[PDB]
């Protein structure tokens, strides 16, 4: 009875495609995308961009069950991604690309996330990838906001500047679940689809893709 | 054709007041000065229908004065319109916090298309957000909350003309207000060159003066005159012309002036910081302090002026003997004019040892039009340049002024031009008496159809095949015997009025035979 992607790759499916993965004391399933080529596979992608079918502007429940297609773009839900990271201890990769055809990646070594109560707050470590330097994501982490909770460690209201739901500091140097902006317009957009130590805060990038496998693999 | 000076009476507000007086140097009338918020800059400004009251220290100026603690939206950008014949004209400034949250360091700032470009703020009210940077009110990009610097840095290299307008920068939760503004003017060509492609080149303006992009020809520092801004103009004084004083008993330690859009804004000449409240570091006296004295011979240095050559030395850096530069004056130009209306040809007469050439001599008719010279006279002193009017007519009855405009100075004069029109009599004349061999006649021409003086009356005759005429006429009634026997003849009053144009035509007429 298997609970991520790293398990359909443990049992022989060596392909990427929609599964559906089961989660511990989660009644009733989500179908996912699962991510088999990528340094060893095994992925599991908790949020995928490429064209702004989707959006990304909407309020806790909506952002807790999770949203979108697996197929196209989506968000896993976070009530799936804290039941996911509290059976073990998970890695975060995150794949970018902007408009002149560019890939880039962020990579971290521990990756979870705290309940309904504790505001989903992020706890990340180890910063390794192409995608800048610096983490362009806040580590050490403040509450995760949406347009109906400011949770930010900010004064302001972090959600209805920046656009959808995410990790905002005083607004932190990202945004993943911004503004889609299109090719053209993505040139000094401020609540777009932002990574500060890659492509700068003014870019809203291409295609973004969030994705996590246990350490162990 | 129009001097227009923007007087901000200190750019950083705090609780006492501020004002923006708008001066414009005209004479009959006075092109009515608009003074309100420059919307386009700086969007979202709060909409505010702005008192342009009217200035009184000076000849013509409007001024905007919110009082004590009404500061309050007051911040955002700001313009004055002066125009001309159909052109306009504006110069923009700002007005912000004082605290706010940061401090521009500069109002404005002159760069040409391609140059690399800090455009800068202090730091001063630090708090745990991020910082922001905005221009056109349009988002650009910021600054994560914990790697503030303390300088806050906006790197612009090989600047395009698209590139400019009012930049802000603000602590992210905040108003589109509590932001501190600069400005950036980004000119088409490089330093140097202008024209309408980039292929002439700038009258080279030292002082620090700015090369406009359009005409070639220098906007020039506030105290600086010329068309290369070399000339020492008068202790507290300012302008093109230098006929303006700075009301303040120290000058102007507190008139932030700002000029022509090509220039941009800066203190009086003599005064450093951004308030112009510094006095300036010796060795340095242009507009801001900017520029530094490299007397060769080790002439004093004025905060005010630059160098003060030992007698019989000047320039720049006393680095040239030679008689000492005169400023033009224009010279046998009288107060009043009363031309008539026709093809003219009017002539500036101007002395100074720069002794102008006709590329530095213009005309400007009331509506502010430059006239250039269709020839030019000269003679040991005084150049002379000539000028022509196609027609001129009624309506350009005012004040014209002539423009001598040299390397050590400008001087302009005016005359009040009363065109009159020529006459013409209303009435044909009437026939008294016939006969075989004369007739007698009513010169009408007392109705007449214009105006001025009447100096001659000329008869004027023929029969129905060729033209003659004549007799110069001494009483009203008139006799013209020796005449043939039976022709058709025809007659017409002409009347006559003040030199040049004075003939005019006539109409008139009878018709008689015998």
């Amino acid at each position: 009875p298997f609970r991520d992607c790293a398990d359909v790759y443990q049992a022989g499916f060596n392909k990427s495609g929609i599964y559906t993965i089961y989660i511990n004391n989660m009644p009733e399933p989500k179908k996912v995308f699962c991510n088999m080529d990528v340094n060893g596979g095994g992925w599991t992608v908790i949020q995928h961009r490429e064209d702004g079918s989707l959006d990304f502007q909407r309020g806790w429940k909506e952002y807790k069950m999770g949203f979108g297609n697996p197929s196209g773009e989506y968000w896993l839900g976070n009530e799936f991604i804290f039941a996911i990271t509290s059976q073990r201890q998970y890695m975060l990769r995150i794949e970018l690309m902007d408009w002149e055809g560019n890939r880039a990646y962020s990579q971290y070594d521990r990756f979870h996330i705290g309940n309904e109560k504790q505001n989903y707050r992020l706890y990340l470590k180890g910063h390794t990838g192409t995608a800048g330097k610096q983490s362009s994501l806040i580590l050490h982490g403040a509450d995760f906001s949406t347009k109906d909770a400011d949770n930010d460690n900010c004064m302001c209201k972090c959600a209805l500047m920046l656009t959808g739901g995410w990790w905002f500091d005083a607004c932190g140097p990202s945004n993943l679940n911004g503004m889609f902006y299109t090719a053209g317009q993505n040139h000094g957009k401020l609540n777009g689809i932002k990574w500060h130590y890659f492509k700068g805060p003014s870019y809203s990038l291409r295609s973004t893709t969030m994705m996590i496998r246990p350490l162990d693999f | 054709a129009m001097d227009l000076i923007l007087i901000n009476s200190l750019p950083l507000v705090s609780d006492a007041e501020t004002s923006l007086t708008c001066i414009a140097s005209g004479w009959r009338p006075h092109e009515p000065i608009t003074i309100g918020r420059d919307f386009e800059a700086l969007m979202n400004q709060h909409q505010d229908p702005l008192e342009v009251t009217q200035d009184v220290t000076r000849e013509w100026a409007k001024k905007v004065v919110w009082k004590r603690e009404k500061a309050s939206k007051i911040n955002g950008a700001y313009f004055c319109e002066g125009r001309v014949r159909g052109e306009a004209i504006r110069i923009r400034t700002m007005k912000m916090r004082q605290q706010a949250s940061f401090l521009p360091a500069t109002l404005t700032m002159t760069v040409d298309k391609g140059d690399n470009v800090n455009i800068s703020f202090k730091k001063v009210l630090i708090k745990e957000e991020d910082a922001v940077i905005y221009k056109n009110g349009s988002f650009i990009h910021s600054v994560p909350r914990h790697e503030v610097p303390d300088i806050l840095e906006v790197h612009l290299p090989h600047a395009q003309p698209q590139d400019a307008g009012v930049y802000s920068a603000r602590y992210i939760g905040g108003n589109l207000f509590t932001s501190a503004f600069t400005r950036l003017i980004v000119r088409r060509c490089e330093a140097q060159k202008w024209g309408p492609e980039c292929n002439h080149l700038c009258t080279a303006c030292m002082n620090n003066g700015v090369c406009h992009e359009d005409t070639g020809e220098c906007i020039c520092p506030p105290g600086f005159m010329g068309r290369t801004c070399e000339k020492a103009c008068e202790l507290h004084t300012f302008g093109r012309t230098c006929k303006e004083r700075c009301s303040g008993q120290e000058g102007c330690k507190s008139y932030v002036f700002c000029l022509p859009d090509p220039y941009g804004c800066s203190c009086a000449t003599g005064w450093k910081g951004l308030q112009c409240n510094e006095a300036c570091h010796p060795g340095f006296y242009g507009p801001d302090c900017k520029l530094r004295c490299s007397c060769n011979n080790g002439e004093m240095c004025d905060r005010f002026q630059g160098c003060l050559c030992s007698p019989g030395w000047q320039g720049l850096q006393c680095e040239r003997e030679g008689i000492p530069r005169m400023t033009p004056k224009i010279v046998d130009l009288p107060d009043h004019i009363e031309v008539n209306s026709g093809k003219f040809n009017p002539i500036c007469k101007a002395s100074g040892w720069p002794l102008p050439t006709n590329e530095e001599m213009t005309l400007v008719k009331p509506d502010g039009t430059v006239l250039h010279p269709k020839d030019f006279n000269h003679t040991d002193h005084f150049s002379v340049a000539i000028f022509t009017i196609h027609r001129i007519l009624p309506p350009d009855s005012g004040v014209w002024v002539c423009s001598v405009n040299t390397v050590a100075g400008m001087v302009e004069k005016p005359f009040n031009i009363s065109v009159k029109v020529l006459p013409k009599p209303l009435n044909a004349p009437n026939v008294i008496d016939t006969g075989h061999n004369f007739a007698v006649i009513n010169i009408s021409s007392e109705p007449y159809f214009g105006d001025g003086p009447i100096k001659s009356k000329k008869l004027l005759y023929k029969p129905v095949n060729h033209y003659e005429a004549w007799q110069h006429i001494q009483v009203t009634n008139e006799i013209v015997t020796l005449n043939y026997l039976e022709p058709r003849t025809e007659y017409e009053l002409c009347v006559q009025l003040v030199r040049r144009g004075e003939g005019g035509e006539g109409h008139p007429g009878p018709v008689r035979r015998f």
